[PDB]
């Protein structure tokens, strides 16, 4: 890359990171979607 | 343009964030929630609207066989720009 | 066009047979060496 | 230590491959075949590809047939290095293992360059191959094949004329010819016993009738003649690789029936029909016409067969995998009679078993 | 009730049992089988560990993916305790030592840390807290273990009033220090006993009974604020208890009386080690403390746990201590001990 | 304190002696064992790291589960792991040993060897390359390097 | 078209009999094997110094997965699910909806790396070159669930390895 | 309705084969407890054998009970020869499984299965 | 002869190895699948 | 139709048709169908009482000499009352040829074991017991060959699901690998892939 | 068709249209097959779709910003053979190879429309019609097709009881069934009744009827009033569509009384229009002059 540099982008990491597994910077998986079924909110008033 | 819930947890570009009363935040305790801070929906608004002089334009996103299939975009509406379905680059007939 | 192809004259000849080159002495020479070493040690 | 009965319990690697094939399409069922005989990968790919193409009533292009035979003989070199060197490792000569796995590492580099994966390529596909040879590959295959004969020579120097290697393999595991045909043996297991049979000659496939080579015939049916048959098949595989490198034709590498093989990505992004065919071949896949075939090839372990039953859909109805190692390990119990543990390990060596194809 | 914690599935490994448990001290004898029986229901088990993570390896296959969250904790640090309990809907307390170490005494392990865990769990909103006392806990007991554990029972009851406090008698299992302890005095000599071990009575309880009792106390809303006494079905004198231990293992059982003033000098002889001690004078006092009878407290029969006797699981515990010449003898090839 | 320094240097000594003398066992299952043999081959060469096979579980330090774990061999895997003396480690090689892999929905396959044994290093691939396996082994050595056995003994 | 391996009869003149008897009594082929082993003793070994020296790879190599972007910041994945329709192990799970500007994008793009068979059908089925299987192979984890990549991890793999993935696609894309 | 038998002409020879197979299991169970060193009593294993026999007690087809005798002899050969392990013998004792909800009320409480 | 007379009902539930929960408490639906109205075939 | 279409071998088609007539008229006691496929493979569909008479013919007859048993296979087709289709693949090394002998059974009818003809079948039909449930009468050592030892059910039957009914895990309570009912963390996503448009008019069945 | 393109030219791009919140329109994909126009002219009876233009610039549309809002306006999503008319709520969400097709019944009206509920990984994706020659021939109303996203909002998931302060709080099933049965044991006679709703199956209906019969209560009501003067609900003939839905194809005169069948039972109105179009039906209406 001193002779043929890589094609620069605005999103390519300027800070490359090594393997983070076992550290507090490691990947923890999670569902990337929102709540499917919306639940009913009961009213906050007395029914009398 | 990542934002943050009142729990301190970052919100993904989907809109996913765990609730305050949701126990599944315990997977991020002592660790990190990995989010990508380069939102595509924020970075496609930064693109300039391409002013052209043709009525039907074509987009393959660049690269030819390195982009997406070449679609043809109509620019008859003077109200709305013409958005590519794949790349999101939007066009306008300049008249 | 450009394509992964053999050259115009083809590739060179490739060895594929057994080559166990038959080295060493004969039998009588090795027994002569051994019996001579015996005689030197005995003397 | 005299062996009185062998009961090989198998199915410890029974993965249930050929039921998983029934719920996946033909292109999705292709990488199951890489993992059956996992030292003979592109030979299993070629057998499954020939079965599907025989049912599809289409043929590969000629260049893809030559690439299939070239990498099939590279694959045969891989499997016979594995067979000879681990047979000797299980006897005790542990050093030509380390000598020949550098050559095997270089052929895995050839796989990694042509397909992107060192072992399981999913490269030989129904319709041809997936991708053309990269530039500079065949010259490196020539530079490998120029020097591989010296490696076979020094393996054969270490073992063939050695008296300790002969005393472990000369009177061991003799198989008669009629009991070899009766036990359903194939390949070297027949050819060690003198049965002149090779499917690259008798029932030839893609361009094996266009390459000239020899078939090594054993004389005593023992482990040692099967050793010499595997070493001479390495010699003949170098011979066929010389003939395939000289005779490589130009052209495409997929069948140009674009309802079977996918179009190029340069034309998928431009043409409408090519985009529709890309979409429908990578989601539904091509529909194989109804019917059943049994397509068997000469894999480096013997007759490797696929009995493929299609019901007209885009998925297989049934796919039986005939492995040579299944019948060879069945005949283990006869071959081990009158021998000891240090001889039964040589018998399991000369029956070169990969248990992924034995168990599926 | 939150939507992510509603119980789904058929109660298997990959199901959702709706139980989020912070099990303090899960790296021990009870915590092993507790995380086992939780993670097979499909529970989110938070394991705060003090030890090496290698010593937590056996807790990893016990549940599905992401269901056991290991995290560091210190008993002299409320920050890590609040870091552990803030998402759970049940906290279980299994912190214990049979001996007092250089930095910890029985008061740190049984009074300080349990009151800290119960106070932090109260002020983090945890609904259910299970504390594990001992059946013979008493203020005027001769052993410092049982004194500090009675004081800790009092403090957990006063700082978390809805806590389920459980009294096990003497728990036996494969990794116990009760039947293994009784086994390992064929090494030292002739298994010495205070007053021939016939003035103390025990009713030992099996560990899966205690584990099913803890989980049925989690699932029972009527177990909030109770005080359970988990005992095995049969009461034994200590003499024929040890005789049944040495009869299952087929070892030469030749007991002898050692007096009380001299069998504590043997206790201080083995607690001068910097390692885990082989015995101590506290263990002398607690092997020779009779299991008291508390009929007013509910037991395993009130949580639906059928108590397993010793004559079913003693072979499972004590097959390890046999020599090869009697290694393969069966469960029925022994006369049972005499009950009282 | 002095004793913390002494137990820290003795932790460093025993972690050095355990990560620099890893003895795996001759134990493969499927295609990954061919690549694990290539990690033993002269190009990548495990033996320069002190990594050398011992066929018996009693004299092995790590078990590389290299291949597919079926149901018929899972008790054999568990008894082989049990017959390893502590400290023993598990490196999971390939997709079938990690999470079931290409045979995940099969009737006969244990979906990951972590249902059977406690697993330290998960090596991903089908197969992972011998270089990727050696990367996983060196990551296991780094995991052994940061063990705190005698420090945690000194503090408990 | 066939050859008889091991069908040699030995010579029975006194010269060859004495030669084989010297071979038997004086161990000639054993010294041949020792000579070949001693010949390899004096060679340069093929041991590359990992981790400082790396095994040679190609621009077709199939390693860690990554989601690519267009050269404007916009992600390429338009939720068309061919990569999970062709995936031979069902490692890819996609859930989608029109996002806030009406664009066809994914909300869930999960790849289970412990089901994934690394065959690269997803990168050859993708019509927009979104999912690729990049060059990283040194990504071993210490826990199983770190090998269950969501959309965020795959986009971070793309943002991490883009300066190499773009060059490898530039090197190979004419073959595809 | 004219079918081909496997071993039995009718139910009498079939019940004879079931009876001989139960005799063989009853003779085998003490050895199975001993050399697998199972931690169950011999009566408990014999009651498990009686339960596994009474599970199939409703069949009236001679071919089906011929196959049940065949599969029982196969499991018996896997038990006499040490081809099963301690796990395969204790899998008849569903011990790690929870007691499933039996009445309508608890099945209603836990889920949706009838 | 070499044939037997079985008048009994054909039932192989004890041979297929299916547990009881998936024999007696399942409801098989036998039907011609309706045409997808997204398509004309 | 030259480059992309498989060429047709009419000589082998005619030869296999003549040999199929030959076999059908020598053995009409058991031979039900004879059919030659378009890529020239021969199928002799027989009756399951003629396993030993036909296969000993093809093993021994001087115009057949099918001395090699390549493969032995069952195929489950549940819509037939004899749902299993036992397939014998044979190789004649003398005449360089292959033949297929197909027969049928249900779950309860025994098929006579062909170990007296080809010893290679000693495992193959053993596998057919293991995978399909077909009992083979007068087999020397018939037991399971591929499944686990306590495995109930027959895997390659189509009424048996893809994942089974059980799954194994280690349990540290009992210190033992245990079988539990199977629960997948992700269900196998069943894909409906069949097109509603006919692909091959030559394979069109007549309607009712 | 063939497998490749000879078209080496530039394609057209047709301008998109906006005919409602139900039908996403991408007219570039339109192949000008006029199933739009024949459906809206012959079944929907709208006559507001057409082709404007001549030649390759012939555009299917409405020629103006006119919103195609019928009660059957989404069925053009079914019979568009290309993707020019897609379901806007279903748009971009799922894909038909992974959707599980469960054949079920409508409950949005009393037509009883046969449908396919197609789901994906335990979540309802869309609702398509089934073919049934006697009910809904292969169509459904727009409510049936597009009301499935009310099925995932405002849902009742946990048993709620009134707390001590008078608010609905979450509780277990045991507490809820105990607090209901404790009041049910103190009721007898006409002290307990039951209002049946609109969406309640016959199993729950006979369940609650037998339950209140155990209390000896016959006071069981529904929301929709049917008069009981005369034979009442005893005979089935005086409250059914006794001819049939299909019997409109056999009739020649239809007298509609006091109803708007376009919005009460839309596919019954579609069957009346099919008889009106093909069989020359004579329709008379007593009521408000609706369209
Ligand atoms: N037979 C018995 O043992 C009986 C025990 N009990 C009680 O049950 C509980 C658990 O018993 P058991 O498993 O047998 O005992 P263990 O000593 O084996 O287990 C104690 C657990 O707590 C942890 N721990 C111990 N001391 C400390 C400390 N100072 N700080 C932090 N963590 C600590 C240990 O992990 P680490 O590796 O970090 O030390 C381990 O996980 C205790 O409260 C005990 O009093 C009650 C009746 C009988
Ligand atoms: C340690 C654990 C080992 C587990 C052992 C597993 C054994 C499993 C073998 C199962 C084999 C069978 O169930 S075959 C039985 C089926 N028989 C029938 O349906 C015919 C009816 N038979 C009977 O009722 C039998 O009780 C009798 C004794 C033959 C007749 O009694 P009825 O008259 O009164
Ligand atoms: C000493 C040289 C390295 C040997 C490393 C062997 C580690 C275990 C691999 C298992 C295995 C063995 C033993 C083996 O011999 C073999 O045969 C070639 C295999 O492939 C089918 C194997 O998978
Ligand atoms: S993860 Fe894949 S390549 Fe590796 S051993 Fe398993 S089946 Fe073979
Ligand atoms: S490489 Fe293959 S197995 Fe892996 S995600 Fe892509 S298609 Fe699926
Ligand atoms: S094939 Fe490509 S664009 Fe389509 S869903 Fe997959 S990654 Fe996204
Ligand atoms: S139904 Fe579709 S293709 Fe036909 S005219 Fe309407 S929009 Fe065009
Ligand atoms: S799926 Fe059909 S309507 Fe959609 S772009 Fe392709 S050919 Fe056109
Ligand atoms: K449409
Ligand atoms: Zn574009």
């Amino acid at each position: 890359p001193t002779v043929k540099p890589p094609t620069a982008r605005k999103f390519i990491w300027t800070n490359h990171k090594f393997n983070l597994s076992g550290t507090p910077q490691q990947y923890v998986p999670y569902s990337t979607t929102r709540k499917k079924i919306q639940e009913w909110v009961p009213p906050s008033t007395p029914y009398k | 343009g990542v934002r943050t819930s009142p729990t301190g947890e970052k919100v993904t570009h989907t809109g996913q964030v765990y609730d305050d009363e949701d126990y599944r935040r315990v997977r991020f305790v002592g660790r990190q929630k990995e989010v990508n801070e380069n939102f595509a929906i924020d970075l496609i608004a930064e693109q300039p609207v391409s002013q052209v002089g043709s009525r039907v334009i074509s987009c393959d996103g660049g690269g030819g066989a390195l982009g997406h299939p070449r679609v043809y975009i109509n620019l008859d509406k003077e109200t709305k720009t013409g958005t590519c379905g794949y790349c999101g680059l939007q066009f306008r007939q300049q008249h | 066009v450009k394509q992964d192809m053999p050259p115009v004259g083809g590739y060179g000849p490739i060895d594929y047979k057994r080559n166990l080159p038959r080295r060493g002495l004969s039998g009588y020479s090795m027994f002569a060496v051994g019996i001579g070493a015996l005689l030197f040690g005995y003397w | 230590e005299m062996v009185r009965k062998c009961d090989p319990h198998i199915g410890l690697l029974h993965r249930g491959t050929e039921k998983l094939i029934e719920y996946k399409t033909y292109l999705q069922a292709l990488p199951y075949f890489d993992r059956l005989d996992y030292v003979s990968m592109m030979c299993n790919e070629q057998a499954y590809s020939l079965a599907v193409e025989k049912l599809l009533n289409i043929q590969p292009p000629p260049r893809a047939q030559w690439i299939r035979v070239l990498f099939g003989e590279i694959t045969r070199l891989l499997n016979h290095i594995m067979a000879v060197t681990t047979h000797a490792l299980d006897i005790g000569a542990m050093t030509p293992f380390f000598w020949m796995f550098e050559e095997r590492e270089k052929m895995f580099e050839f796989y990694e360059r042509v397909s992107g994966a060192r072992m399981h390529a999913a490269y030989v596909r129904p319709g041809g191959v997936h991708q053309d040879l990269p530039l500079g590959l065949m010259d490196d295959i020539y530079e490998f094949s120029k020097n591989f004969s010296l490696r076979i020579d020094e393996l054969e120097e270490m073992l063939t004329n050695n008296r300790i290697w002969r005393n472990r393999t000369v009177d061991i595991g003799v198989v008669t010819a009629e009991d070899a045909l009766n036990y359903g043996f194939s390949g070297v297991m027949l050819r060690g016993s003198g049965i002149q049979w090779d499917l690259r000659k008798t029932q030839p496939y893609d361009v094996y009738d266009q390459v000239e080579f020899d078939v090594p015939i054993g004389s005593r049916g023992d482990c040692y003649d099967r050793y010499l048959c595997r070493v001479e098949e390495m010699r003949q595989s170098i011979r066929i690789i010389s003939q395939c490198l000289n005779k490589m034709p130009p052209g495409e590498i997929k069948v140009d029936d674009a309802k079977v093989s996918p179009p190029k990505r340069a034309e998928m992004k431009t043409s409408m029909e090519s985009l529709i065919h890309h979409f429908k071949l990578y989601t539904e896949g091509y529909q194989v016409p109804p019917g059943a075939t049994y397509t068997a090839i000469e894999a480096p372990k013997g007759e490797f067969g696929v009995y493929l039953v299609s019901d007209g859909s885009s998925r297989p109805y049934r796919c039986k995998i005939k492995a040579p190692g299944f019948a060879h390990l069945a005949g283990l119990d006869k071959m081990s009679k009158g021998h000891m543990l240090a001889d039964v390990v040589a018998i399991i060596g000369t029956q070169d078993i990969v248990f992924g194809e034995v168990d599926r | 009730l939150h939507h992510a914690v509603i119980p789904h599935g058929k109660g298997g490994r990959s199901s959702v049992s709706g139980i989020v448990a912070t099990v303090f001290g899960a790296t021990g004898f009870l915590g092993r089988y507790l995380v086992n029986h939780l993670g097979r229901m499909g529970s989110q088990v938070i394991v705060p560990y003090r030890c090496e993570p290698y010593d937590t390896m056996h807790l990893r296959p016990m549940g599905d993916l992401g269901q056991i969250i290991f995290m560091d904790w210190n008993g002299r640090d409320k920050d890590s305790i609040r870091r552990a309990v803030e998402h759970s809907n049940v906290v279980i307390n299994l912190v214990g030592r049979e001996w007092e170490t250089k930095n910890f005494d029985f008061e740190d392990v049984f009074v300080k840390i349990p009151q800290a865990i119960a106070q932090v769990s109260k002020e983090a909103g945890v609904e259910k807290f299970i504390h594990i006392s001992h059946l013979n806990a008493d203020i005027k007991s001769s052993s410092k273990y049982l004194r500090n554990k009675a004081v800790g029972e009092k403090e957990v009851r006063e700082t978390f009033p809805e806590a389920t406090i459980i009294k096990p008698a003497d728990i036996f299992g494969r990794e116990d220090r009760f039947l293994n302890y009784f086994a390992n005095i064929r090494w030292f000599g002739g298994v010495p006993l205070i007053s021939l071990g016939k003035k103390t009575v025990k009713q030992p309880v099996y560990i899966v009974d205690v584990t099913k009792g803890i989980i049925n106390a989690i699932k029972d809303p009527d177990a909030r604020g109770k005080t359970f006494a988990f005992v095995g079905p049969n009461r034994y004198l200590l003499f024929d208890l040890v005789q049944y231990v040495f009869a299952v293992a087929h070892r030469p059982f030749l007991p002898y009386p050692m007096p009380h003033f001299a069998y504590r000098w043997i206790g201080r002889l083995f607690e001068i080690s910097p390692f885990e001690p082989w015995t101590t004078r506290d263990k002398v006092e607690r092997i020779h403390t009779t299991d008291r009878t508390l009929p007013h407290l509910p037991g395993l029969e009130d949580l639906g746990v059928q108590a397993t006797p010793l004559e079913l699981k003693a072979i499972e515990v004590l097959r390890r201590h046999r020599t090869y010449r009697w290694l393969s003898s069966e469960i029925e090839d022994v006369q049972p001990a005499k009950t009282v | 304190s002095r004793g913390e320094y002494v137990v820290a240097k003795l932790d460093d000594l025993i972690n050095w002696a355990r990560r620099s003398s890893l003895w795996p066992m001759t134990f493969g299952l499927a295609c990954c064992a061919v690549e694990m043999m290539h990690m033993a081959a002269p190009r990548y060469d495990m033996d320069r790291f002190g990594v050398v096979f011992r066929a018996s579980p009693r004299q092995s330090d790590v078990m590389i589960v290299a291949g597919t774990l079926t149901n018929k061999m899972a008790p054999a895997l568990r008894k082989v792991y049990d017959q390893m003396p502590e400290p023993r480690y598990v490196v999971s090689m390939g997709s079938c040993a990690n999470g079931g892999g290409y045979y995940h929905y099969s009737y006969s396959v244990v979906r990951g060897c972590d249902r059977i044994v406690p697993v330290d290093i998960y090596v991903p691939g089908c197969p992972p390359t011998a270089e990727a396996l050696l990367y996983g082994i060196l990551q296991l050595q780094k995991k052994i390097k940061r063990e705190k056995r005698l420090r945690i003994w000194y503090r408990r | 078209t066939y050859k008889y391996v091991n069908l040699r009869e030995p010579s029975m003149d006194m010269k060859s009999v004495t030669d084989r008897a010297a071979q038997t009594l004086l161990w000639t082929e054993l010294i041949r094997g020792l000579g070949m082993t001693l010949s390899y003793l004096f060679r340069e070994p093929a041991t590359i110094n990992y981790p400082f020296e790396k095994g040679p790879l190609s621009p077709r190599f199939r390693g860690e997965h990554a989601l690519r972007r267009y050269p404007s910041g916009e992600e390429r994945c338009i939720a068309c699910k061919l990569c999970e329709a062709v995936c031979p192990a069902q490692a890819i799970t996609i859930e989608a909806e029109p996002r806030a500007d009406g664009s066809r994008r994914t909300t869930r793009y999960d790849i289970d790396m412990t089901k994934c068979i690394y065959c690269g059908f997803c990168q050859e089925a993708c019509p927009v070159d979104a999912i690729v299987e990049g060059p990283n192979f040194e990504f071993s984890t210490e826990t199983h669930e770190e090998l269950l990549y969501n959309k965020e991890k795959l986009l971070n793999n793309g943002d991490k390895w883009e300066a190499e993935i773009a060059a490898n696609i530039q090197a190979d894309y004419l073959y595809r | 309705t004219s079918v081909k038998p496997i071993f039995s002409r009718d139910m009498n020879e079939a019940k004879r084969r079931v009876r001989e197979l139960y005799r063989a299991w009853y003779r085998e169970v003490p050895n199975t407890v001993h050399l697998f060193q199972l931690d169950i009593s011999v009566k408990q294993g014999r009651d498990k054998v009686r339960e596994m026999f009474k599970k199939n007690a409703h069949v009236t087809d001679p071919r089906v009970v011929d196959l049940l005798v065949i599969k029982g002899k196969m499991e018996l050969e896997e038990t006499i020869n040490v081809w099963k392990q301690r796990t395969h013998v204790m899998r008849f004792f569903h011990e790690t499984e929870a007691p499933r909800p039996k009445d309508f009320l608890s099945k209603f409480y836990v889920g949706h299965d009838p | 002869t070499q044939l037997i007379t079985v008048d009994e009902k054909l039932d192989i539930t004890t041979l297929t190895g299916v547990p009881e929960e998936h024999i007696k408490t399942r409801k098989a639906r036998i039907f011609v699948p309706a045409r997808n109205n997204m398509q004309s075939g | 139709t030259r480059p992309t279409v498989r060429p047709r071998n009419d000589v082998a088609h005619k030869q296999l048709s003549a040999f199929g007539e030959y076999v059908a008229e020598i053995l009409p006691k058991y031979v039900q169908q004879v059919q030659v496929s378009c890529f020239s493979e021969l199928e002799i569909c027989i009756h399951p009482d003629g396993v030993i008479p036909v296969l000993t013919f093809l093993r021994d007859h001087s115009n057949a000499q099918f001395k090699s048993l390549a493969d032995l296979t069952a195929v489950d087709i549940p819509t037939r009352q004899n749902r299993f289709e036992i397939v014998y693949n044979l190789l004649s090394l003398r005449f360089n040829s292959r033949i297929r002998v197909k027969t049928y059974t249900d779950e309860l009818t025994p098929v006579e074991s062909s170990v007296s003809v080809y010893k290679a079948a000693n495992w193959y039909e053993r596998e057919i017991w293991d995978m399909f449930g077909v009992f083979f009468a007068n087999h020397p050592d018939l037991r399971r060959i591929l499944t686990d030892y306590g495995f109930e059910g027959h895997p390659f039957r189509k009424d048996f699901p893809l994942s089974g009914y059980v799954e194994l895990r280690y349990d540290d309570e009992v210190k033992r690998v245990v079988a539990e009912p199977v629960e997948l963390a992700q269900e196998f996503r069943k894909f409906d892939l069949n097109s509603p448009w006919e692909a091959f008019p030559a394979y069109r069945q007549p309607p009712e | 068709g063939s497998d490749r393109s000879r078209f080496l030219e530039g394609k057209r791009a047709v301008e998109d249209k906006n005919i409602g919140p139900l039908v996403k329109t991408i007219m570039t994909r339109c192949i000008q097959c006029t199933r739009c126009i024949r459906f809206a002219s012959e079944i929907a009876g709208v006559d507001d779709l057409g082709t404007t233009g001549r030649g390759n610039d012939m555009q299917v549309g409405t020629y103006i910003e006119k919103m195609f809002m019928s009660e059957l306006s989404g069925n053009i999503i079914d019979i568009c053979p290309v993707g020019a008319l897609t379901s806007k709520p279903y748009a971009f969400t799922a894909r038909p190879w992974e959707t599980r097709k469960t054949e079920s019944i409508d409950v949005m009206d009393a037509v009883g429309s046969n449908i396919v509920v197609s789901t994906r990984t335990g979540e309802v994706m869309r609702i398509l019609p089934r073919m049934h020659e006697d009910i809904n021939e292969e169509w459904i109303s727009d409510k049936t097709r597009f009301a499935y996203d009310g099925l995932k909002r405002q849902r009742l998931t946990e048993p709620m009881v009134r707390n001590e302060k008078g608010l609905l709080t979450h509780t277990t099933w045991e507490d809820a069934l105990s607090r209901v049965a404790g009041m049910l044991q103190s009721c007898q006679g006409n002290d307990v009744a039951a209002i049946a709703g609109g969406l309640v199956d016959a199993e729950a209906l006979i369940a609650l009827k037998d339950l209140l019969n155990r209390v000896d209560s016959d006071t069981l009501c529904t929301e929709e009033v049917f008069p009981t003067a005369g034979a009442g609900t005893d005979l089935r003939s005086n409250y059914l569509l006794n001819t049939t839905i299909a019997g409109v194809e056999e009739a020649d005169v239809v007298l509609l009384v006091g109803t708007n069948p376009r919005f009460e039972a839309p596919l019954f109105n579609a069957r009346i229009r099919k008889s009106w179009l093909h069989n020359d039906l004579k329709v008379a209406l007593i009521g408000s002059p609706v369209d």
